[PDB]
């Protein structure tokens, strides 16, 4: 038998796209963790900022990316997979705006990412692009908050809440243990930074997390500054 | 059609008529000549409306385009709409029949954009288009002031488009007006009711 | 180069990325199909990954028209290749011919996409079986198409991770003169054998195509009901 | 398993390394180059009486100027001399000239390495001898599968080639005659065959100065040579 | 070992084997010689003799009315970068109508076999070239490698026995800018040691390029 | 060959010291005054500027295809210009493969460069692709309208040869419905390009 | 770098296409597919693939008609035979569109030989692991029954079997085919056939035959007919 | 790897891309470049380890022009570091034909990323043995691409050989509060300290985007710096 | 598109593909082609046909032209492709020539779509070797070229193709005259093919083209007295 299976995304003897596994641990290598919690009134992702030198301009050492001005991409992985998927994302978001008019659902964006991930994961000459995606943003047309998480095999799910990362096993624990429907867009974005802060094990400190807080006030995604995010910090802190 | 954008200290007022003509039919007596690309970026749109509609729509389409790569969303948006506009109408120089005037906000302040049916795209700060302008050409030259603001340069706007529209059959109905700052776009439509005067001021 | 097959026939005549892909079906999640009298069914175990997935997001259960509704056991995301191309397919023959693509006709294009990839070059098969419910003249009809782009029809079918016990428990207990309560009963209740822990009507999907010939997913409230009934 | 593309470790294309050992399987070709023209003679290799030697060509025909013979592949041979002639009647129709006896053969040794993978599948597995009258002036050049077209006075390519050089190193001048030319290239070829040269087995050829032509030899002219031939 | 199967496989070391291989295809290749002066530029290749009944093949050719290249590993290989090169020559003059430079060719040439090495089921061209040419950038010589990448020297040897001609130029290396086109000849011919078999082409800031073989190139043998 | 937006003639002239280029900074739209203040002319070297008479879209398109060879060229040649040779050589190529594809550039490109040997370099490109070098060259009415002012004074005094430009775009002014505003005056010397101020030429109105 | 590559297209050392081969034993591991052709027409019986008692046999899985003179039956993968089916159905219906005539059966045997022998011979890709019993009618050559394999190569045959135990089934046919049988005839020899190297559920079948006036007809019997024709056995 | 290095889109069972990696151990192999942002301009060191003394001393750059603002030093496989400067090149070019304007060193970054990107993502591409440092006044941006693709801004980037020692070394200078012109001695300070003894002739290509050059790369003038090393 | 180096140079400098081409060619059925000065007759052997095989109109022999014949000895499918490529060669010389295609066209043309093959990426060799066979003209001499897999193709005064080629090459050169009548023809071939086949009459078809004439089958009946008066 020739190993095809374990170098390219065709299906081993078990029938496991093993390429496909080798860039979920791909995305782990990013060594970063992101929680994002949906509730009705907000969408907060927070995705843990490590920049590997002081001569790095931390500002170019992101996880969110702005997809459209309304979906925020909080994407894990590879770095240079990262950046294949921002501009991926955005070019789909801008293909779906110029057929369809109107700006790109989270879903649809999501499911397009999908069927990258599918292509990727089917066609033998493209590598499955090592990225956890947690798209979100406000969809207007529901004017509720959406928040789907497609992995590298192009798993994509809404999400009441989700993480990816090194600890996506235990930021999805915390999240499905201690979830709610939280009444504020202050206490969605005070659970989702608690929670990453908590599965990460580090007290944080504003620099050292993106938080991105969409919220039907601030329904455009970017990324919190680092005022309010400390801001949020101490409200965990006070708790 | 009458196009206006007058790039003012504070800001960018764009005024149109709002009469799309089909020979002597209006089919579209409340047209948006004024199309929102983005935010604070608007495409005061003379010529065929599907052209100049697909102009609008592939501006839109060339400035996400050119924010795949970038984070700086805000930067050279209004110069680069009006070199795409002029890239598009040079290139469907033969299809296309359209003038665009793009006119708004970005990093770079207030800027209007005349692209000329031709496909020459031209910086103004006072910049007029559509077969209404023609009539209210020297009224604009005597009565633009390049210190007017944003309120002073929507009134002259609104009094320009208003002679455009009387004396021009092709221009007609509302004056809709955008006056794009650094904090966005509003939008206003001066209804005829409300324009500060009317065919009456034809001889007379 | 790309388009070289990497579905090849192996000494023994047979085609091992087919075997990969059918045994990829077979870790893919329980997935049931009964044939009713007056209907068929497909349900299937929808066990999200956490609760916190959102279930309507990404359904197994999946309507390709009117009258043809598909359920999959495999990997979800060239499921959903399998189901764009599918709804595709039967929008394209809607416009051709004014009617929805027949249920053997959107299984007969299923098949070809499925072996389609066993066969050109650069790609592997789709990992995921499909059970394709639609009308027929004839009656209701249940089709499993397999990775390999060979389609047959079901009256009781299982698909997914212990289905071999599921297809004996069917075997025992389906019956041709079921009617649609009776298939969505049977299909449940495979589902259940199937699955281990408590199965809820929020870790299933099911889709019906009743007398009216139309494919319909019921509500987690309906399956809560059969599952109560 | 490695492409046809790969470079040895010693740098050599080893694909084209084997194209020169399949140009070594060939038959024997000599060309003889003298002041007053060129000569080819080569193997016939006559497998059965009853194969027409008439078609079992090595020497072709690319212009009324210039001319081939082949080592090795007949096929790819055939292809190299496909490409010549059209070369040759092409550089006749764009310039009212005949082509070059360096031009047509750099031009079939540009399609030499051409082959590639991942065009042509493999190198050719034939080496040209490429003789002809440019200008009044008799050129010869080798070609082998490298692509590596180098003008020659005296070369052999195929079974015997380096039995041929050999033998040519202290039997070849560059004062011979025609008559000399035809005696050397035929001799060069009976020694390094495994067989009797007569006027079936042997095909000669000639880029005359004289005539300014590549003449394929008749039967009769074979005959003439072999009999001239002192052993 | 496993590693050198593909122009596009990266060693562990971070190595393109099969480049390094093309690489000695050109080392393997004749002796050839640059040498670079104020005001004029030399190369001189000891032609490849196959036999001694064979001319020697040409390595040093004519590209450009101002540049040179002499080819040293697979000639054919040389003969498709040449066609190139001409290709880039003419494109350039009628976009500009000037001679393009001898740096601009070799970019060109580096590109080309960096791209033969960057894709698969495309070979790394196993031929380099010495390249000297004099525009208005002056005169320049450039060693282009089959890896896809050139070095500017002011003098340069590639080829078998490069090593002494290596030292001999280095040894006199400060001595070239100054010096004449013959004293640059005689130099390039001094570091080339075999007189039929070397060829040498000379181009000039004025002057073009040149090919002068055995009785032209008597005057400076020396 | 469609001129809708059009820019005025220019008067290319060599002097001692360079080439004095003149032309309004109208753009007409038909016979419209449409944009003022517009230059006809666009610095694409140090030493090189580009004028065109006709369609200006077609000249900034070719201007903007000027200036991405120009940067290309600069790219491979660490930062140095193309000479206003190279240039002109291909605005010419431009220009005809333009007319050649059937979607010629209505403008007249006027190249006033000097190149790196020092000598004067004015050249023009018609819309067709037909290109020629000159000492003086008029584009639109400043070719027609000209006489030898130009032609008695080019490659004179900075003061004569600007005067003899400055007689024929009287005579623009005059007689040319399309021009409009004042002249502004280039001067592409070895030193540089220097924009001089604009100049209202006008016409001898006693002829009332 | 064809690391993976199994060249499909590739002769072996042997000069046998392994790919072919395999393709051959897949066949050779199918259900049987027996031809006999009769007087005026041509009965072709196979084995379905999926059977069972929860299997519904709503469809021919191995039998298809590419046109109203030609069936066939598939021994081997039915989804590539499926592909080839509905080539052929294509290539039939082409060539009733340029000549208004039925497409001889050996010409759209030959079509779907060339894309069978085209995958075998180009592109690197698998070939086709069906071989197809061709029945079929055309005024050329009357009744005709073609087997044709992965490889290409098809022949006429008066009577033929591919699949498991097709060797059997060759034999069978050899000691008990005739000359001039009539449908009946044919129909029970391949159902003895069918019955000796193997139930009505699992079998399927399918009559071609030509009457005079009504022309050429493809009958795939269904479940009924195939129940009715195996209790006549 | 255990057969998961010779396939470039191919992942390791941990999801390391060995070619992608090996890609920059290549990078890692060449002479150490590093970029500066200063508070005068951006000055972009290139040490150049001339293998030959024969090199032309004013050839080889390891530092090349991108645009009128843009200057692109180069780490690594020399062939792979100029076919990502051409088409980074290629990249601004096509930048300004769609979008009218300049690209900048960010923009620049993300697209020639996303050719880093497809040389390990799509097959039959080889990763490119390279690291390429954008360096832009204009845009006050220092981007380094590396052989993955990941780019990143920085306030000092320095790839190549003891690029650890480089960068540990331009930790201790702040360059945003000294200029380019007392930025280069400190620069060739860290070169000097960190370069090899093997190498008895070397040079500094130094160039500088800057308010002297506009903005402009330009190599650093002789008179400001002497480049050459013996 | 697939592009592979199926065929590529092995070490000792052989086209291991094109041999594995003449494997495939070998384990094909024996043709013979003979030649009299005004018939050209090819021999081919059918295949052991059981009762149930239909054995019209599957004989390996075939008309390019109606000028040209042809007949194959290895895989039935890689001859029907190039057979229907010989035909549409046939046409296309018409069309573009008025005259009909030489024998030497059409099998170089054959010959060449095999040497393609051992040249193009993807593309396996033709496990075939054609005997192609026919009149150039009316005065024109029949001509029996064979083509190889390797795209070789060589003129014959007899020759033969496929299993047993070695047998029945060496019936041919002991029982070939040089100007043998048209029954002469038919007997040498007949006899070369009797040598190798289990039955006379069953095992072996004939088709002879006379001058000015198209391919015609034998009749059984003339075939077994032809056969008859072998034995």
């Amino acid at each position: 038998s020739s190993g095809a299976d374990r170098y390219l995304t065709v299906f081993s003897a078990e029938g496991r796209l093993w390429q496909v596994e080798y860039s979920f641990k791909a995305v782990k290598q990013a060594e970063v963790t992101a929680v994002a919690v949906k509730s009705k009134n907000a969408v907060c992702v927070a995705v843990q900022k490590k920049v590997s030198d002081k001569l790095i301009d931390p500002s170019t050492v992101t996880h969110m990316y702005r997809i459209t001005d309304n979906v925020g991409a909080c994407l894990v992985g590879l770095p240079s997979d990262v950046n294949f998927i921002v501009m991926l994302l955005r070019s789909f978001a801008n293909n779906f705006e110029y057929k369809q008019g109107f700006s790109i659902p989270v879903s649809i964006l999501a499911q397009m990412l999908s069927e990258r991930h599918q292509l990727e994961s089917q066609l033998v000459y493209v590598r499955p692009s090592a990225v956890s995606a947690i798209l979100f943003g406000l969809d207007g047309p529901s004017d509720s908050f959406a928040l789907y998480k497609i992995e590298p095999s192009g798993y994509s799910n809404g999400f009441r809440a989700v993480a990816c990362g090194v600890k996506e096993i235990e930021a999805m624990s915390a999240l499905e243990k201690k979830m709610e429907d939280f009444e504020t867009p202050e206490a969605t974005a005070e659970f989702t930074l608690s929670t990453l802060q908590t599965v990460c094990g580090v007290d944080f400190e504003a620099q050292d997390v993106e938080v991105s807080l969409l919220t039907r006030d601030n329904s455009k995604f970017s990324k919190l500054p680092n005022d309010k995010v400390n801001e949020i910090l101490h409200a965990v802190a006070e708790k | 059609t009458t196009l206006l954008a007058i790039q003012c200290t504070d800001g960018v007022v764009m005024a149109s008529d709002s009469r799309t003509s089909s020979g002597s039919f209006i089919p579209n007596r409340a047209t948006n000549k004024i199309t929102e690309i983005q935010p604070k970026i608007f495409a005061a749109r003379c010529g065929n409306a599907a052209d100049t509609q697909f102009l609008a729509r592939a501006v839109k389409n060339y400035l996400n385009a050119l924010n795949i790569t970038r984070e700086n969303t805000d930067d050279s948006t209004i110069l680069v709409a009006s070199n795409v506009i002029r890239s598009l109408i040079v290139r469907y120089r033969q299809y296309l029949s359209a003038g665009v005037i793009v006119g708004g906000w970005d990093s770079a302040g207030p800027q209007v954009y005349s692209i000329e049916v031709s496909g020459m795209a031209i910086k103004k700060k006072i910049a007029s288009n559509g077969s209404g302008s023609t009539y209210i050409q020297a009224y604009i030259d005597q009565n633009y002031r390049e210190d007017m603001t944003m309120e002073e340069a929507t009134k002259f706007a609104i009094a320009a488009v208003t002679g455009a529209i009387i004396r021009d059959g092709s221009s007609g109905g509302v004056v809709n007006i955008v006056q794009i700052n650094a904090d966005g776009a509003k939008r206003m439509t001066v209804r005829p009711a409300q324009q500060p005067f009317n065919y009456d001021i034809v001889k007379g | 180069d790309s388009d070289f097959s990497l579905t090849t026939f192996s000494s023994g005549g047979k085609l091992n990325q087919i075997e990969s892909a059918l045994k990829a079906v077979s870790l893919g999640g329980q997935c049931v199909g009964v044939k009713a009298k007056n209907g068929a069914v497909i349900a299937c175990e929808s066990k999200p990954s956490s609760p916190l997935v959102e279930k309507v997001t990404n359904l197994k259960v999946q309507k390709i028209n009117d009258n043809v509704g598909i359920v999959y056991s495999g990997v979800n995301t060239d499921f959903h290749v399998i189901l764009k191309s599918l709804r595709k397919a039967s929008i394209k023959y809607s416009l051709r011919l004014g009617v929805e693509m027949p249920t053997r006709e959107v299984v007969k294009h299923a098949a070809h996409k499925m072996q389609y990839y066993t066969q050109i070059g650069g790609v592997r098969p789709f990992g995921v079986s499909l059970l394709i419910i639609g009308w027929e003249e004839l009656g209701p009809t249940l089709w499993q198409v397999d990775p390999s782009g060979t389609f047959w029809a079901w009256k009781a079918t299982a698909l997914g991770k212990r289905s071999d016990g599921s297809r004996t428990f069917l075997e025992r207990r389906y019956s041709e003169d079921q009617s649609v309560d009776d298939a969505i009963h049977t299909a449940i209740s495979t589902l259940k054998e199937g699955f281990d822990g408590q199965l809820t009507a929020e870790l299933i999907e099911i889709g019906v195509v009743d007398e009216t010939r139309k494919f319909r997913t019921l509500s987690t409230a309906e399956i809560r009901d059969f599952l109560t009934e | 398993d490695r492409n046809v593309n790969t470079f040895s470790p010693d740098g050599r294309l080893l694909q084209v390394e084997y194209a020169i050992e399949a140009v070594k399987l060939g038959s024997s070709a000599v060309a003889i180059l003298c002041p007053e023209g060129v000569i080819f003679a080569v193997e016939k290799r006559l497998s059965s009486q009853l194969l027409i030697a008439s078609s079992v060509e090595k020497v072709y025909a690319i212009d009324d100027h210039v001319g081939v013979v082949m080592a090795g592949l007949a096929a790819d041979g055939r292809t190299m001399v496909e490409h010549m002639r059209v070369e040759a009647q092409n550089h006749r129709f764009s310039f009212d000239e005949p082509i070059g006896i360096k031009a047509v053969t750099q031009s079939v040794c540009d399609l030499a390495l051409a082959f590639g993978e991942g065009q042509m599948s493999r190198p050719f597995g034939t080496a040209l001898l490429v003789a002809g009258i440019e200008n009044g002036k008799c050129h010869l050049f080798h070609t082998d599968p490298s692509g590596t077209y180098t003008e020659c006075r005296a070369r052999a390519i195929g079974g015997g080639s380096e039995g041929a050089e050999a033998l040519l190193r202290d039997l070849y001048k560059d004062g011979m005659t025609l008559h000399e030319a035809e005696d050397l290239a035929l001799s060069t070829l009976r020694q390094v065959i495994q067989e009797k040269l007569n006027e079936n087995n042997v095909e000669v050829a000639c880029a005359r100065v004289s005539t300014g032509k590549f003449e394929i030899y008749t039967s009769e002219q074979r005959q003439e040579i072999v009999a001239r031939l002192p052993p | 070992s496993k590693y050198d199967e593909n122009a596009t496989t990266f060693s562990p070391e971070g190595r393109i084997l099969q480049v390094e291989n093309a690489m000695k295809a050109v080392q393997q290749g004749m002796p050839t010689v640059g040498l670079k002066s104020k005001t004029h530029a030399v190369i001189a290749g000891v032609m490849h003799s196959p036999s001694e009944f064979s001319s020697h093949q040409p390595k040093i050719f004519k590209i450009d009315q101002h540049i040179g290249v002499a080819i040293s590993g697979l000639t054919a290989d040389g003969r498709g970068l040449c066609k190139f090169l001409r290709n880039e020559c003419l494109h350039h003059t009628f976009c500009f109508g000037t001679e393009i430079r001898v740096a601009d060719l070799a970019d060109t040439v580096a590109l080309q076999s960096q791209k033969k090495t960057s894709k698969v089921g495309k070979r790394p061209y196993g031929v380099g070239l010495l390249m000297i040419g004099a525009g208005v950038d002056g005169p320049r010589l450039f060693e282009t490698c089959p890896s896809g990448q050139h070095w500017e020297y002011n003098a340069q040897a590639i080829g078998r026995r490069a090593q002494a001609a290596k030292t001999y130029l280095e040894t006199n290396l400060n001595e070239f800018p100054d010096c004449t086109r013959d004293q640059l000849i005689r130099h390039a011919l001094r570091a080339l040691n075999d007189l039929e078999a070397i060829a040498l082409g000379v181009v000039g800031i004025d002057e073009p390029f040149t090919i002068l073989e055995g009785p032209e190139l008597q005057k400076y043998i020396d | 060959m469609q001129v809708i937006t059009a820019s005025g003639a220019i008067v290319a002239a060599k002097y001692d010291g360079g080439i004095l280029l003149a032309s309004d900074l109208s753009i007409t739209y038909g016979s419209m005054f449409r944009h003022n203040n517009v230059s006809h002319f666009v610095e694409v070297a140090p030493n090189i500027i580009i004028g065109a008479s006709g369609e200006f879209a077609d000249f900034q398109t070719l201007i903007e295809v000027i200036k991405s060879v120009i940067l290309q060229q600069q790219c491979k040649h660490n930062g140095e210009y193309l000479t206003a040779s190279e240039v002109h050589n291909y605005i010419k190529r431009y220009m005809y493969q333009c007319r050649s594809n059937m979607k010629p550039l209505s403008c007249k490109v006027i190249v006033a460069g000097i190149n790196p040997d020092g000598s004067k370099f004015l050249a023009c490109t018609d819309p067709y692709g037909a290109s020629w070098e000159s000492d003086h060259i008029g584009t639109g009415f400043g070719k027609y309208l000209q006489g030898l002012q130009i032609a008695d004074v080019v490659n004179g005094s900075f003061d004569d040869v600007k005067k003899g430009i400055t007689e024929v775009f009287r005579a623009v002014n005059a007689r040319n419905t399309t021009a409009n505003g004042k002249i502004e005056f280039i001067t592409v010397t070895p030193q540089g390009i220097n924009h001089l101020a604009p100049e209202q030429i006008d016409p001898n109105w006693e002829v009332v | 770098t064809y690391r993976y590559d199994a060249g499909t297209t590739t002769f072996s050392s042997d000069g046998r296409i392994l790919q072919v081969e395999y393709a051959i034993q897949s066949i050779n591991q199918a259900g049987t597919a027996i031809g006999v052709q009769f007087t005026n027409g041509v009965v072709l019986a196979a084995e379905k693939k999926n059977t069972g008692r929860l299997v519904d046999y709503l469809f021919p899985e191995k039998m298809a008609k590419i046109d109203g003179h030609i069936v066939t039956a598939v021994a081997g993968l039915t989804a590539d035979a499926n592909t080839l089916v509905d080539l052929m159905r294509t290539s039939a219906q082409k060539y009733l569109k340029t000549y208004d005539e039925q497409m001889p059966v050996e010409q759209l045997v030959r079509m779907v030989c060339d894309e069978k022998h085209s995958y075998t011979q180009y592109g690197g890709l698998r070939p086709y692991g069906v071989s197809f019993l061709i029945a079929g009618y055309d005024r050329h050559k009357g009744c005709q029954l073609y087997l044709t394999d992965p490889s290409g190569n098809f022949g006429g045959w008066k009577a033929t079997a591919i699949g498991e135990n097709n060797q059997t089934a060759q034999s069978i046919l050899k000691s008990q085919y005739k000359d001039n049988m009539t449908a009946t005839e044919a129909m029970d020899l391949t159902v003895k056939v069918l019955c000796k190297t193997l139930s009505a559920d699992k079998l399927e079948f399918a009559v071609l035959q030509f009457r005079e006036e009504y022309g050429p007809k493809v009958r795939i019997l269904t479940t009924s007919e195939v129940d009715t024709l195996m209790k006549r056995y | 790897g255990s057969g998961y290095d010779f396939n470039p889109i191919t992942f390791s069972p941990d999801g390391r891309q060995f070619q992608v990696e090996y890609a920059t151990k290549a990078v890692e192999k060449d002479s150490l470049a590093l970029g500066v942002k200063c508070k005068d301009g951006i000055l972009l060191a290139a040490e150049k380890n001339l293998t030959s003394t024969l090199l032309t001393p004013g050839g080889n750059p390891r530092i090349f022009w991108i645009n009128d603002s843009i200057a692109c030093a180069t780490i690594g496989h020399r062939p792979d570091c100029y076919s990502i400067v051409e088409q980074s090149r290629n990249r601004a070019e096509t930048f300004t034909s769609n979008f009218g304007i300049k690209i900048t060193v960010p923009q620049l970054a993300s697209e020639v990323s996303q050719q880093f990107h497809l040389a390990h993502y799509y097959q039959a591409y080889r990763p490119f043995g390279c690291t390429v440092i954008f360096a832009s006044y204009k845009d006050d941006a220092l981007y380094a691409i590396e052989p993955s693709g990941a780019f990143y801004g920085y306030f000092a980037s320095c790839f190549g050989k003891n690029s650890n020692l480089a960068r540990a070394e331009l930790q201790k200078t702040e360059w945003k509060n000294i200029t380019v012109r007392e930025a280069v001695p400190e620069v060739a300070r860290i070169i000097k300290s960190l370069h090899e003894s093997q190498f008895k002739k070397w040079e500094i290509e130094m160039f500088w985007l800057c308010e002297e050059t506009n903005g402009r790369p330009q190599k650093v003038p002789e008179d400001v710096f002497q480049s050459r090393f013996v | 598109d697939y592009t592979r180096s199926i065929t590529r140079f092995s070490p000792d400098g052989r086209l291991f593909q094109i041999d594995h081409a003449h494997a495939a060619v070998q384990r094909g059925t024996t043709v013979v082609a003979t030649r009299s000065k005004d018939m050209i007759v090819i021999a081919v052997e059918k295949t052991a046909v059981a009762k149930l095989q239909d054995p019209h109109t599957f004989s390996k022999i075939c008309s390019l032209d109606k000028h040209v014949m042809c007949a194959f000895a290895g895989l039935h499918a890689d001859a029907r492709r190039l057979i229907q490529s010989g035909q549409r060669q046939c046409q296309s010389h018409r069309l573009t020539y008025e005259d009909p295609i030489s024998i030497e066209n059409i099998a170089r043309y054959i010959a060449t779509l095999q040497l393609k093959n051992t040249q193009s990426g993807g593309a396996r060799p033709y496990g075939v070797s054609t005997l192609i066979c026919g009149f150039d003209d009316m005065t024109s001499q029949p001509h029996i070229y064979e083509t190889l897999p390797s795209g070789t193709y060589a003129e014959w005064k007899a020759r033969t193709i496929g299993r047993h080629d070695q047998t029945v090459m060496e019936y041919l050169e002991k029982h070939y005259k040089d100007d043998m009548t048209d029954e002469e023809a038919q007997k040498l071939a007949i006899g070369a093919l009797l040598e190798v086949v289990e039955n006379g009459s069953k095992n072996l078809e004939v088709a002879y083209m006379k001058r000015g004439g198209t391919m015609e089958i034998m009749a059984e009946e003339v075939l077994d007295a032809l056969i008859e008066s072998t034995k």
